[PDB]
């Protein structure tokens, strides 16, 4: 999803 | 110069299982050649005296 | 006491070599950049207290570091763990061993063009690995910055690591190094950072660094404060002892 | 003369710093210079946190941190020279808890009450009230220890004022954090019915109002604040994601009582908060609550909470020596556990539980 895939641009 | 170790799982802390391990821990220590805390207690010996 | 006999006898036996160009502030210089690197320290363990060190240090910093075994090296920092007050930061020197193969000691001072010709004017590059750099070994932070993704680097895509070592090269042709408005930290970062400030200035006062050959002339006063500083270490007595029942 | 301006400056009290005469300072700076408490204004001039623009009066006439060397230096130099002003600590103190600085400025709070008890002694209350609130402020934020004391002193002045409204939304804020909302409904609802127009007094407003009951006007009431923001300050920044956090968490209180939109909702809201401030450790806490309690996943969950730990929080604390301690790994739970009881910012959940010393027992006994 781009939800998803926003949060693991974000983390690690 | 072997053991059971139980081992824990769980946030509750439960035991889940045990190994047999060595110990570092002489052997055969008794309060006639030993000063730890750990030697065997000779029940047939006075306790209080 | 047999120790601190063994180390009287090999203090002694050290040599020196007094010339006059390093021989009138060589012990008081000594002491101002010993005051200079653990008012640092200081300040470094004092930035680790907060969060704002992650938008200070930054993915992609180039930063000098002094490893365990007393060599400044530069790097890119990668990670930061707070709860470890550890670093990950992508190394891409070798250490700046001396001639003979011996560590500088010495203290680099940032912005400082005649002071770092005379004494780092050349350096030395090598291939790139991981390190776990504990926080408090960072020396300085210097204000430029890797703009370019690491991910990228360590897929090791073609035109991101020879942007990388274009960086890297225009970086080492130019030593200036710069300080990163650091002092935005806190009150007790200002007033550590206005300590070693002072410190920095009276150590620039002296005389004694015009020479160029610094790094050849404290190595053997280095090496007298460190086995003092060890006897001295080795010379606690905890025991009151009575000697007079016997 | 250099005395008779003193005297004027020291004696001329302001309700707000912000309206004193400026091309008044500029004047004296001009004449007097040397002056320690009008090198204090100029600085206080300079600052960017006050209204003054120097510039078009001289015309007429991204990182973390927000305190200014030289105004810094200045202030400093001058408490140490002075030791006596009431313009000046009333400068250092106001710069102090704008400064988010509570702890640093009880000595200097201490040391303006003991002059405005010279002063009493020696009679306008406009600047002990000022001193007061200061006091009050720092007592709230830096101490639940002086929390009482803190409410005391707004009851007293609330009592013999009752025409702050600082004072009422400190109490609102106290009663908030010690989950007391019958109060701070009819506080909220009475403060915004003065006036209706302060973003943050909305906010909290709708927060009291979503936490029981009406939820409808609650999601809307937080619209107006985050739309009216325009900010671009570390503070303005900090507030935007304050506000954000604050409409996800009561947007998913209201969607408590199948449907998945308030989620996604709410997960693109807590998103925003993150990106917009990449240490917003509630953001973290807040991923980390949905991701473990609606879309059943367990590596994003443990990520967040671990980011979430990381930057600050019992419940993150508590997944996390959860997930460890059945791999198992003890080592790992007992560091995160042990970090948690020698923190010192959970010691009221752990007079309840006691899974913290027990992790680190077992952990021992391993």
């Amino acid at each position: 999803n781009a939800d998803d895939a926003e949060i693991d641009e974000l983390l690690p | 110069r072997t053991s059971y170790q139980f081992k824990r799982t769980g946030l509750e802390g439960k035991i889940s299982g045990y190994k047999e391990e060595v110990d570092l821990k002489v052997a055969n220590a008794n309060a006639s050649n030993s000063l730890s805390i750990t030697r065997s207690i000779n029940h047939n010996q006075n306790s209080v005296r | 006491e047999k120790q601190i006999k063994v180390l009287q006898e090999e203090l002694q036996t050290i040599e020196y070599k007094s010339c006059e160009i390093c021989d009138n502030d060589i012990e008081k210089f000594l002491e101002l950049m010993l005051a200079y690197k653990e008012a640092t320290v200081n300040l470094m363990q004092e930035m680790v207290k907060s969060p704002s060190i992650l938008h200070i240090l930054k993915e992609g910093r180039l930063v000098a570091f002094r490893d365990p075994n007393d060599c400044l090296k530069l790097g890119f920092v990668f990670k930061v763990s707070l709860k470890d007050a550890v670093c990950v930061i992508m190394t891409f020197t070798k250490p700046y061993k001396l001639p003979n193969g011996e560590p500088n000691h010495l203290i680099y001072f940032p912005k400082a063009d005649g002071y770092r010709r005379r004494n780092f004017p050349k350096f030395q590059k090598t291939d790139f690995y991981m390190e776990e750099v504990p926080v408090t070994a960072i020396e300085v932070i210097t204000k430029r910055k890797f703009a370019a993704p690491l991910g990228k680097v360590i897929k090791k895509d073609v035109a991101a690591l020879n942007e990388f070592n274009a960086e890297t090269n225009n970086i080492l042709d130019g030593k200036t190094l710069k300080e990163a408005n650091i002092e935005k930290q806190g009150l007790k970062i200002h007033q550590i950072l206005l300590d070693r400030t002072n410190i920095r200035d009276e150590i620039f006062k002296l005389k004694s660094i015009k020479c160029p050959n610094l790094s050849q002339h404290i190595v053997p006063k280095f090496k007298a404060h460190v086995i003092k500083k060890k006897i001295e270490e080795l010379y606690h007595l905890m025991s009151d002892q009575n000697l007079s029942l016997l | 003369s250099l005395l008779a301006w003193q005297k004027y400056f020291e004696w001329t009290d302001y309700e707000d710093l912000d309206n004193m005469d400026a091309p008044l300072i500029i004047k004296y700076f001009k004449k007097f210079p040397k002056d320690p408490l009008a090198m204090i204004l100029y600085s206080w001039l300079s600052s960017k946190l006050s209204k003054y623009d120097i510039k078009s009066l001289e015309s007429a006439n991204i990182e973390i941190g927000l305190l200014e060397e030289e105004v810094v230096t200045v202030l400093t130099e001058n408490i140490v020279k002075c030791k006596n002003n009431i313009l000046a600590h009333r400068i250092l103190c106001q710069y102090y808890l704008l400064t988010k600085e509570y702890e640093a400025a009880l000595p200097y709070i201490k040391n303006g009450i003991s002059l405005i008890a010279y002063n009493i002694k020696d009679h306008l209350p406009l600047t002990k009230r000022e001193f007061s609130l200061d006091l009050a402020t720092v007592y709230t934020y830096v101490d639940p220890k002086d929390h009482n004391a803190a409410l005391k002193l707004y009851d007293n002045i609330l009592s013999g004022d009752f025409s702050n409204i600082q004072a009422k939304m400190g109490k609102g804020i106290i009663f908030i954090e010690r989950k007391n909302w019958k109060d701070a409904m009819t506080l909220l609802t009475q403060v915004h019915e003065q006036s209706p127009n302060n973003l943050e007094v909305l906010s909290e407003l709708s927060w009291s109002k979503a936490h029981m009951g009406y939820m409808d006007e609650a999601l809307a009431g937080l619209d107006t604040v985050i739309k009216g923001i325009k900010g671009m300050d570390l503070r303005s920044i900090d507030f935007r994601a304050l506000n954000l956090w604050r409409q996800a968490k009561v947007y998913i209180m209201k969607h408590a009582s199948a449907k998945q939109e308030n989620v996604k909702c709410a997960f693109k809201l807590l998103i925003q908060s993150i990106k917009i401030l990449d240490t917003f450790a509630p953001g973290f806490s807040t991923l980390g609550d949905i991701y473990c309690h609606y879309y059943k996943d367990h590596l994003r969950a443990f990520k967040c909470y671990f980011k979430a730990f990381d930057l600050d929080d019992y419940t993150a604390a508590k997944y996390i020596t959860e997930t460890y301690a059945s791999k198992p790994n003890w080592q790992a739970a007992s560091s995160i556990a042990s970090r948690l009881i020698k923190g010192e910012k959970a010691k009221a959940e752990l007079r309840s539980n006691n899974w913290p010393f027990r992790v680190v027992g077992i952990a021992h006994l391993e």
